[PDB]
RNA sequence: ACGGGGAAUCAGGGUUCGAUUCCGGAGAGGGAGCCUGAGAAACGGCUACCACAUCCAAGGAAGGCAGCAGGCGCGCAAAUUACCCACUCCCGACCCGGGGAGGUAGUGACGAAAAAUAACAAUACAGGACUCUUUCGAGGCCCUGUAAUUGGAAUGAGUCCACUUUAAAUCCUUUAACGAGGAUCCAUUGGAGGGCAAGUCUGGUGCCAGCAGCCGCGGUAAUUCCAGCUCCAAUAGCGUAUAUUAAAGUUGCUGCAGUUAAAAAGCUCGUAGUUGGAUCU
């Protein structure tokens, strides 16, 4: 059992304080490895410049290409891959354009049958997918 | 060894209570038990006891009226002021209606409602219900 | 494992133009049409406490 | 169509979430 | 129809040599009377001339009803002069504000700085 | 530094599940039975509600002797029997806990303007309300969630301007009776 | 990692945050050293060095926006080179001058409060009646609707006048004039297999394109993709990413576990630590 004294704060705080850094998500959080590791280093979002458009097979239990495009962010400089969401948005991004990629939702995990690829594209030469999809605007010329 | 022999009076009273006996034995007797006892009296929830006087340690043999759901000692006897009498009433007791917390406070050995009674705190022995 | 179809379904869907409807209540008489179309009307139901966009 | 004979037929299939929707909306509520 | 004044929290202030009242101006149907207009019926009310009267902070309810604001009734013009604020005496035409900007003042004062003497006076 | 203030607060909380069937039903007939904008304003009743139960209930934890209990209980059952919700006779912080939300959606100037005969309606008491039509004793009220305390509730008219109690009749029908 | 007051969340415990208007500290590109002064190791003071950098007739001279605006850069990420000392206060020799302190306006869906986008009546349906009763039917008693039927009443969004506001204005508030029928003066954002509220309707596609937080959908009726219609959720708001809180009794003090699911040291001794029998009116 645990210790049960009025004179035990010390061991209790000090127990649970070595114990808490086998929470795997309080490890990830408190050691600064994993911040280091993270492409967009704690941000939200980050914008990049389009490499190439890259196709991602889906899963084994699935079936399919995954439109994706390799961005180099502005800010470090890492190389990371992005899905482009939805259907035929591929073809609103060029190359060597700059998109605005946020997380695909998992807090850098692969969401879905895409492997290795946890963000996607959300602005593409400063107009959102969402706008160019829905035919509200179009990509400056 | 046996710290708390307050722990061991409580517990055999309630493995006896809960075994449906008539009678239940106790040793060590020792004055915080006999008060603790009697505070369960008192609300009429044990019955009468009797105290044998051996030389060395008494020990208690408790009458069980078969009223006592849990009878139950708070190691260590935290301190308790009169602010934290309601959370620790929240915390212990299966009711506002009945049961009982003991404490220990200057003016002698009280269940909680005494204790407010004589607007005073003290240190939590255990409770009953 | 091509991108050379990247938007073949939305391209080749045949386009459907809206039709054009009357417009829809906004704010509270939205709330008084829906509370009337769930609490005083009754003649919808039958027993079987089908749902509101029932197709058979 | 009678949702308990759906629900019987069609519950391990992909309509196995939706047979149980119909079936509970028909089993309690009137 | 009329419109009705009614003055609520009076005093004599002798420290400044004037009255001080909040003014409730009833015009159920009329838009905010004109400050003019509660000069005189104030005038008329206190017995005294209109142009030791000054009139300021009128505030019309919601609803359209009251309008409240606060009035200064002074001994004489001379007590007027010396204790209103400028732009209370402006208003009644009793005060021209400066014709220069922030600006021009601030630039002006900077430039000076680096003259010495009496070519300070040569700058502007 | 500036001579602002920065005190604001949400007078609503959204519930934890959206989707609750019967709690989507419940709203659902207090918007339509008190002719409401939307489940906010259910949120925000149920809000302040919430909020005096929890201070019955922080009180009542207390000795019946306690001066704050009794100034503090006394001072919210006040608040309580003023607008109208709570009985005059019932004036002990149990019966706070046995308020309903429905007490407050009733002591609305929309539902006390409706249930005095001025609307048709409850709609028609809230665009009656929004339009300028209503006073409470001398002052116009262009609230409909105005709500009307014991004493305010005798003095609820068609206000000094309307064309439904003074003169001057609209703008339609000025030009109505212009143009023949 | 400036500290605290404090903030978010929270049943009772707690977790996380606090650059940020209040108090305290520190700094003025980095160091260092000083003058004056009651008070400074001051930088809208000086002296030097290091870095950067301005003008030059090359001799020399001058610099410090983490003040207010403004620019570049950086980035996911943040506004006007505006008006004024009228308020609040401060400074001076001063009732008088000055104050980018501060106030005012501008940009502003950070966020918070209130709150439109319709209401009503008459005929035709439909519903029930606490109507006759007859489950044939008679039925303006209370109701409901595509009437995209009819009708007038109401009003503010807007335009605009005069006050009022104010240092001067603006904005509210007030008054008058014009201002609604498809009241075209048109509400959106996400969804409709389950979790989770609401379509195994129709057309297209055919493990493709895509959807899908998760389970899963799509390989010729796809309840899930692309659309039309319809429906529902919140609503002047709603979706997405990320940090964080509750949910998490999955960090367990309250309050978790440890035979077999992850787990008790191979076994004893042993200092600190922790915990310690009865008994004194």
């Amino acid at each position: 059992g645990k210790c049960r004294g009025l004179r035990t704060a010390r061991k209790l705080r000090s127990h649970r304080r070595d114990q808490k850094w086998h929470d795997k998500q309080y490890k990830k959080a408190h050691l600064g490895t994993a911040l280091k590791a993270n492409p967009f280093g704690g941000a939200s979002h980050a914008k990049g410049i389009v490499l190439e458009k890259v196709g991602v097979e889906a899963k084994q239990p699935n079936s399919a290409i995954r439109k994706c495009v390799r961005v180099q962010l502005i800010k470090n400089g890492k190389k990371i891959t992005a899905f482009v969401p939805n259907d035929g948005c591929l073809n609103f991004i060029e190359e060597n354009d700059e998109v605005l990629v946020a997380g695909f939702g998992r807090k850098g995990h692969a969401v879905g049958d895409i492997p290795g690829v946890r963000f996607k594209v959300v602005k593409v030469a400063n107009v959102s997918l969402l706008a160019l999809y829905k035919g509200k605007k179009e990509r400056p010329r | 060894v046996r710290m708390n022999v307050l722990a061991d009076a409580l517990k055999s009273i309630n493995n006896a209570e809960k075994r449906g006996k008539r009678q239940v034995l106790i040793r060590p007797c020792s004055k915080v038990i006999v008060r603790f006892l009697t505070v369960m009296m008192k609300h009429g929830y044990i019955g009468e006891f009797e105290i044998i006087d051996d030389h060395r340690a008494g020990k208690i043999v408790v009458n069980l009226t078969g009223r006592l759901n849990k009878c139950g000692v708070i190691s260590p006897r935290f301190d308790v002021q009169l602010k934290d009498l309601e959370k620790w009433q929240n915390n212990l007791l299966p009711s506002r209606q009945f049961g009982f917390i003991v404490l220990t406070t200057s003016a002698g050995i009280m269940d909680h409602e005494e204790a407010r009674r004589k607007h005073t705190g003290g240190k939590i022995l255990g409770f009953f219900f | 494992g091509s991108l050379a179809r990247a938007g073949k379904v939305r391209g080749q869907t045949p386009k459907v133009a809206k039709q054009e409807k009357k417009k829809k209540k906004t704010g509270r008489a939205k709330r008084r049409m829906q509370y009337n179309r769930r609490f005083v009307n009754v003649v919808p139901t039958f027993g079987k406490k089908k749902g509101p966009n029932a197709n058979s | 169509t009678d949702p308990i004979d759906d629900f019987q037929v069609n519950w391990n299939t992909k309509h196995g979430s939706g047979v149980t929707r119909e079936l509970m909306r028909e089993l309690n509520g009137g | 129809d009329t419109v009705t004044i009614r003055t609520r929290k009076f005093m004599t202030n002798r420290l400044l040599q004037r009255k001080q009242m909040v003014i409730d101006v009833l015009h159920p149907g009329k838009a905010t009377v004109p400050k003019t207009e509660i000069r005189e019926k104030l005038a008329k009310m206190y017995k005294t001339t209109p142009d030791v009267i000054f009139v300021f902070g009128f505030r019309t309810h919601f609803g359209g009803g009251k309008t409240t604001g606060f009035g200064m009734i002074y001994d004489s013009l001379d007590y007027a002069k010396k204790n209103e604020p400028k732009h209370r005496l402006a208003r009644h035409g009793l005060y021209e504000k400066k014709k220069t900007s922030r600006k021009q003042r601030k630039e002006r004062k900077n430039r000076m700085k680096k003259v010495r003497g009496t070519a300070k006076a040569n700058v502007g | 530094p500036v001579a602002r203030s920065w005190v604001c607060r949400k007078t609503y909380v959204t519930p934890r599940r959206p989707f609750e069937k019967s709690r989507l039903d419940q709203e659902l007939k207090l918007i339509g039975e008190y002719g409401l904008r939307n489940k906010r304003e259910v949120w925000r009743v149920k809000f302040t509600l919430a909020k005096i139960r929890k201070a019955a209930r922080e009180l009542l934890t207390l000795d019946e002797k306690d001066p704050r209990r009794l100034f503090e209980g006394n001072a919210l059952l006040r608040r309580l029997v003023r607008i109208g919700v709570l009985d005059e006779g019932k004036m002990k912080l149990d019966y706070i806990l046995g308020l309903k939300i429905e007490d407050f959606l009733e002591r609305r100037l929309q539902t006390q303007v409706f249930k005095l005969g001025l609307a048709k309606s409850i709609h028609h008491a809230r665009v009656l309300i929004r339009q300028r039509h209503i006073r409470v004793r001398k002052q116009v009220v262009n609230i409909p969630s105005f709500i009307v305390r014991l004493d305010s509730q005798k003095h609820i008219d068609f206000s000094l301007r309307s064309p439904y109690g003074g003169g001057r009749p609209g703008r339609v029908k000025r030009k109505n009776a212009k143009k023949g």
